[PDB]
C-alpha cells in the first residue's frame, strides 16, 4: 500500500511544477529582472531541473530528505552553472544545525 | 518545505548568474545597502513562481492575454497587437503587421511615412476648412 | 457459481484494445 | 490481469502521442525554428517514430 | 520518465538534423556561447510537444483557428484568410 499514497503524493507534486519568475520590488528596473528570468529559464532548461527538482522531492517524499545542487563548474561541458541532483545516500551533513 | 529549498535554490542560482555571466551572454541568450550578495539581490529583486508554461515568451503571452480579457474592448487592441507579438503563431511577422495596420502602433519606414503624410494632410485640410 | 465468476473475469479481461488498432 | 492494467496503461499513452514543436527563444530565429519544426516531422514521418 | 526521454531523443535528433542536412535538402523538404552543440541549439531554440495532427500544417490551422476565436469580430478576416491558405 505505500506504493499507491507515495505515487500519489510524487505525481500530485509533478502536476505543480513552478518556474521561477523573478519579479522587481522596485520594477524601476522591470528589464533587468526579466533579463534575469529569461537567465533562469535557459538553465533550467539546459541542466533539465524541474526533472531533477521532481526526482528530489519524490525522494524527501520516500525518506527523510533530498538535496540539489546549484554551483559553477568548469568543463568541455557547455554550460557553466549545473543543476544537479545527489541522492539522500551520497550526502553526509552536520546535525548540530537548528 | 520543497517551497522553501525551492527559494533557496532560486537565490543561490541567480547570485551563480550575476557571478558567472558575461554580458555577452546574456545578449545572446536574451534579446536585451547590505554587503551580502543574496541580500543585495533579493532587495531590487525577488523571486517569484509561475507554471513551467514552456519557454518564458509563452507565460508572457498568457499573462498578456489574461490582461486583455480584464480590458475593455475599447483599448483592447493595441493589447491585442502586443499579444499577437508575444504569441508563438505560425506565422508571426504578417499578423503582427495587419494588427499594427489596423490599429497603428509602433514597438515600417513606408508605414511610418504613410501615417505621418496622410496625419499630416488631414490635418491640414482641417485647418484649411 | 464458478461459470458466473468466470464469464465475470472474461468481462474484466476500448483502451485495452487500442494496441490492435494502432 | 496484468494485461488489463498494462493494455490500460499503454493505451493511455498511445492515445497522448505527440511530436516535436521546436519553440523560438531569442525571438529572431522563428523561421529557423518553424523549419526545424518541419524537418523533425519529416524525420518522424518517414522513421515512423 | 517518458517525456524526458522525449526530450532527450527531441534533442538527440535535432542535432542530427544540424550536423548532417544540406541546406538544400532543406529547400526541398520545406519551403524554406558554449562550445557544446548540446547546449548552443538549446540557447536558440527550445522542445515543444503538440499533438499528432498529422502534418505540421494541421497543427498551425489549429493554432490560427484558436488565435481568430480569440480575436474580435473586427480584424478576424484576414487572419481567417491565412488561415484558410
Amino acid at each position: 500500500v505505500i506504493a499507491q499514497s507515495v505515487n500519489w503524493i510524487i505525481g500530485s507534486e509533478k502536476r505543480g511544477r513552478t518556474d521561477f519568475n523573478i519579479l522587481p520590488r522596485k520594477k524601476a528596473d522591470a528589464k533587468p529582472a526579466e533579463a534575469k528570468t529569461k537567465l533562469l529559464k535557459y538553465l533550467s532548461d539546459v541542466n533539465r531541473l524541474p526533472f531533477h527538482r521532481s526526482r528530489s522531492f519524490e525522494d524527501t517524499v520516500k525518506v527523510g530528505l533530498g538535496w540539489i545542487e546549484d554551483s559553477y563548474d568548469d568543463s568541455t561541458d557547455g554550460e557553466p552553472i549545473y543543476s544537479r541532483y545527489e541522492s539522500w545516500r551520497n550526502v553526509i551533513f552536520d546535525s548540530a544545525s537548528t | 518545505n520543497l517551497r522553501f529549498a525551492v527559494q533557496m535554490q532560486g537565490e543561490i542560482q541567480l547570485s551563480l548568474i550575476e557571478q558567472f555571466v558575461t554580458e555577452e551572454k546574456t545578449f545572446r541568450i536574451t534579446n536585451e545597502l547590505p554587503e551580502n550578495d543574496i541580500v543585495r539581490t533579493k532587495a531590487d529583486f525577488i523571486i517569484g513562481e509561475s507554471d513551467w508554461r514552456a519557454t518564458y515568451r509563452q507565460a508572457a503571452s498568457e499573462q498578456l492575454s489574461q490582461m486583455i480579457m480584464k480590458m475593455p474592448p475599447q483599448v483592447g487592441l493595441v493589447m491585442l497587437d502586443l499579444w499577437a507579438d508575444s504569441t508563438d503563431l505560425p506565422n508571426r511577422d504578417e499578423i503582427v503587421k495587419r494588427i499594427r495596420q489596423i490599429n497603428g502602433m509602433r514597438d515600417p519606414t513606408p508605414e511610418e511615412l504613410q501615417q505621418q503624410q496622410a496625419a499630416a494632410e488631414q490635418a491640414q485640410a482641417q485647418k484649411a476648412m | 457459481d464458478m461459470m458466473s465468476r468466470d464469464i465475470q473475469m472474461l468481462q474484466q479481461v476500448t483502451v485495452a484494445t487500442n494496441k490492435l488498432f494502432d
